[PDB]
């Protein structure tokens, strides 16, 4: 340490390769939400390409992400073979819920509409 | 009670496997012994080990691994072997199961310092047989430390 | 890790010798009758682990270091010298002699 | 079966949206995770029963790690860690208050002694006691 930050270290923020990604954001947004193969979930800048929010996620298949989706400001993501569903505020960078689900191998994601605003989630696992 | 172990020792001058019967071992599992019972050597083997010494060949044993399910076997440098007037220690290593796991030969003393030996030297077979059970390690010492620091407290 | 008291534990082997070296000129696995004394001890790391490896230096004058890698993120430089086996449990004068 | 660890945390004069963009909460050294939603709080699912050291692990204020254990039956209480005489209960309420301690300490600051600290060398002292011995 001895305070002589950035004299000789270097570190390199890496994501995997990118499983699924979303760009759909407001023009002064600049924001990229990709969900990579390595379980992790960033944002990029999209100036410059450098990350803004990270959050890793465990390293075996117990929290792979599995389908994203984009609604306004929040990014919706599903781990764990359908287990868990969070949404993260992509401009604060944290969660905005986390709800555990039943047993079932999920196999589409998907949003609904009332009448003219979409404010529910439909989420089918195989049974 | 006892299960008995057959035991083989290969030498040759192409250093090749050519292992045949030497001696069985009796290990009684109760108690935790182990005493080998060998033929001595006769004047053709023991013509084969002098010119495996003198080639600096290796002397090999091999046992198998449950009283054909497989070998577990171990060498030694013959010369060193036929250096140290046939005194040798076998150790059979097994784990915690009891399976057999593996044999380590080595000779008294090592090495080779060039002494010729005679004939009449390798007519007994100075052996010293032990079993090597997996020895257990210490876990962290806590109570030591819990009353040395009661003590310093107070 | 150690599933009685749920606790990560490490534990130091040491190998020594007798007072003297059995052979100074070389060393031959072939040549080594006398099996080295172990010297063990167990102490108590208060986190998890992800990746360990010793600092090597080129002359191996330096001390030895582990870089504990914690999950948090962090690299712990812990020296090898504190997971010394021949610490006793009783300080006696040849511990302060050796310190 | 399956039961969840609640909790909160919050840093002194600090808002949670300045901070929890990089922390995350470990239950038991990485073998269960979560993140902290926006108000503070967090909540890790899928946990069996036993006992597990909570930590929020973030690199700008360090957190207190707190043992949880859960039963099989539901019932589920917090306390202080302690690696050593592990029997001991130190009751630590289940909403878990986790308050940070401020920033850690990775950095060592200079020595920078002064005049004064040459003031009482040992060095100079042992070796100016020959020198009293000398010219006795
Ligand atoms: C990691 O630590 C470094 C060093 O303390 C932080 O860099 C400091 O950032 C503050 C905020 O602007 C500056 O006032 C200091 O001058 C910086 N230090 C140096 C040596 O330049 C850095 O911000 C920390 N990282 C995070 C994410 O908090
Ligand atoms: C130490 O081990 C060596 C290797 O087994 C022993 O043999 C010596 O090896 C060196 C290097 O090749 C030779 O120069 C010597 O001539 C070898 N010595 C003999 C007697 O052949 C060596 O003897 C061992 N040292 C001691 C003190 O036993
Ligand atoms: C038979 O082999 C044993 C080894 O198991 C020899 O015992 C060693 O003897 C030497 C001196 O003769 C001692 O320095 C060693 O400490 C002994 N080893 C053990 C383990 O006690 C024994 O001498 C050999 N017998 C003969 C006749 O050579």
């Amino acid at each position: 340490y001895e305070d002589q930050v950035g004299k000789f270290d270097w570190r390199q923020q890496y994501v995997g390769k990118v499983k699924f990604a979303s760009l759909e954001f407001s023009p002064g947004s600049k924001k990229l939400v990709v969900a990579t193969e390595k379980n992790v979930i960033a944002a990029l800048n999209s100036r410059t390409g450098e990350i803004l929010w990270r959050h890793v996620d465990k390293g075996t298949a117990e929290g792979a992400v599995d389908a994203m989706l984009l609604h306004g400001q929040d990014v919706i993501t599903v781990s764990n073979g359908g287990r868990i569903m969070r949404s993260w505020e992509t401009n604060i960078g944290g969660l905005n819920w986390e709800i555990t689900l039943d047993s079932g191998s999920f196999q589409a994601l998907g949003l609904v509409g009332l009448q003219e605003s979409v404010r529910y989630i439909a989420v089918l696992k195989k049974t | 009670g006892t299960v008995g172990l057959l035991l083989e020792h290969s030498f040759e001058i192409d250093d090749s496997a050519n292992f045949r019967k030497r001696g069985s071992l009796l290990w009684n599992q109760q108690d935790g012994t182990l005493s080998l019972s060998q033929r001595q050597l006769s004047e053709e083997e023991r013509g084969r080990l002098r010119d495996v010494a003198a080639l600096n060949g290796l002397y090999r044993v091999r046992i198998p691994r449950r009283p054909a399910g497989g070998y577990v076997s171990s060498f030694v440098p013959a010369c060193s072997l036929v250096e140290s007037h046939l005194s040798d220690q076998l150790t059979l290593h097994v784990d915690v199961a009891g399976n057999v796991v593996g044999v380590s030969v080595v000779t008294h003393p090592g090495g080779c310092r060039g002494h010729e030996v005679e004939d009449v030297d390798l007519e007994l077979f100075n052996t010293s047989v032990q079993l090597q059970p997996p020895t257990t390690a210490p876990g962290p010492e806590t109570a030591a430390f819990i009353e040395r620091l009661e003590m310093e407290q107070a | 890790w150690n599933t009685k008291a749920r606790r990560n534990e490490f534990t130091v082997l040491e190998l020594y010798e007798g007072t003297e070296q059995y052979n100074a000129t070389a060393f031959s696995s072939l040549d080594r009758p006398q099996l080295p004394q172990v010297l063990q001890q167990s102490y108590i790391f208060p986190s998890s682990i992800s990746a360990m490896e010793a600092t090597i230096t080129e002359r191996g004058i330096t001390s030895r270091h582990l870089l504990i890698g914690l999950p948090s993120g962090a690299i712990l430089s812990l020296p090898k010298a504190l997971l010394d086996p021949r610490r006793p449990e009783i300080p006696t004068e040849q511990s302060r002699e050796e310190n | 079966d399956r039961f969840k660890i609640e909790g909160r945390a919050v840093v002194p004069g600090v808002k949670p949206q300045d901070w929890i963009s990089a922390a995350r909460v470990l239950v038991d050294g990485e073998e269960h995770v979560g993140f902290l939603k926006t108000d503070g709080s967090f909540v890790v699912h899928d946990i069996p029963s036993g006992s597990y050291v909570v930590e929020v692990v973030s690199p700008a204020y360090r957190f207190d790690p707190v043992r949880v254990d859960i039963t099989s039956k539901g019932k589920m209480r917090a306390r202080y860690v302690n690696y050593i005489k592990t029997s001991e209960v130190v009751r630590l309420p289940y909403p878990l208050q986790m308050k940070s301690s401020g920033p850690p300490s990775y950095f060592i600051k200079r020595e920078s002694w002064g005049w004064t600290d040459f003031l009482m060398n040992p060095m100079v002292m042992m070796m100016v006691l020959p020198l009293l011995i000398f010219v006795l």
